[PDB]
């Protein structure tokens, strides 16, 4: 093929080599990222505001469970199912003589 | 050994592992929106000598 | 009135043997944790020599 | 202009009606970076005043 | 000399410098929405003789 102003070969070696043998193809690389999410932070008082007037209104006659400090984080899995993290998953670190 | 016992049946790829770094409640939240450094100081090596 | 409950809640010990109660019993201590984890994604590169 | 405001938490005075004392703009990369009065001490606290 | 100490590494371009100018509270806000002159006046040379 020709790209830019150069004439280059273009070869994929799945059929000639590596076909029908246990060795893996060396061009399937592994990217590696790392994620971070805050668990129980509490925004200052000047930033606790409902965007519109009709909030996620609670059941009438019952206290609003939104105005309280949060104690969990809800994120998404690889498939798409939700998976939550809460304080109880930290006992493995905050229950140890190393503390 | 200190190794866990082998799990019975695997659903998806090898399961990751999460840590937990203590942090004062009043920490600013906007610190986590962009790409940040969990340590708190963004030191690394690429930007800043010893 | 609520100052009473605030002061009272500000009196739970800070110790592993006490965390194993507070944390499990759905109470927010004066901390804020920062989860970190690492992932890997198998990609398809395109080399050039 | 809309009746539905940035309605504050019920039971607390809204921090909107007070005269403001800070600004907020964007950095080069985009991170929010704010300026407030305290930054002016280098100017309003000097015998040149 | 009366010089500042060199910082230990920096993350972006050369950090700029901002000043402050006293100004009465009742200054018209609409004066700032367009291109304005911080002096208050419109001195220039391009529109106005001496």
């Amino acid at each position: 093929v020709v790209v830019g102003d150069r004439l280059v070969f273009l070869e994929a070696l799945e059929k000639r080599v590596y076909q029908a043998t246990q060795v893996p193809y060396p061009l399937v690389g592994n990217l590696d990222v790392t994620f971070v999410m805050p668990l129980g932070v509490f925004k200052p008082a000047a930033d606790r505001y409902a965007r519109h007037a009709g909030s996620f209104a609670p059941t009438p006659g019952l206290p609003d469970p939104r105005t309280h400090p949060p104690r969990a984080v809800h994120f998404f899995n690889k498939d798409g199912v939700p998976c939550h993290v809460t304080f109880e998953h930290a006992m493995g670190t905050l229950c140890h003589p190393s503390f | 050994q200190m190794l866990p016992q082998v799990p019975a049946g695997l659903a998806r790829g090898q399961q990751s592992v999460c840590e937990f770094i203590a942090t004062p409640v009043s920490v600013d939240l906007a610190y986590f929106r962009r790409a940040c450094n969990p340590r708190g100081r963004a030191a690394g090596e690429v930007h800043g000598e010893e | 009135n609520t100052l009473s409950y605030a002061l009272m809640a500000g009196y739970f010990k800070m110790s592993p043997v006490a965390f194993t109660h507070q944390l499990r019993r759905q109470l927010h201590p004066g901390f804020a944790l920062t989860v970190v984890r690492q992932d890997r994604f198998a990609t398809e590169n395109v080399l050039f020599a």
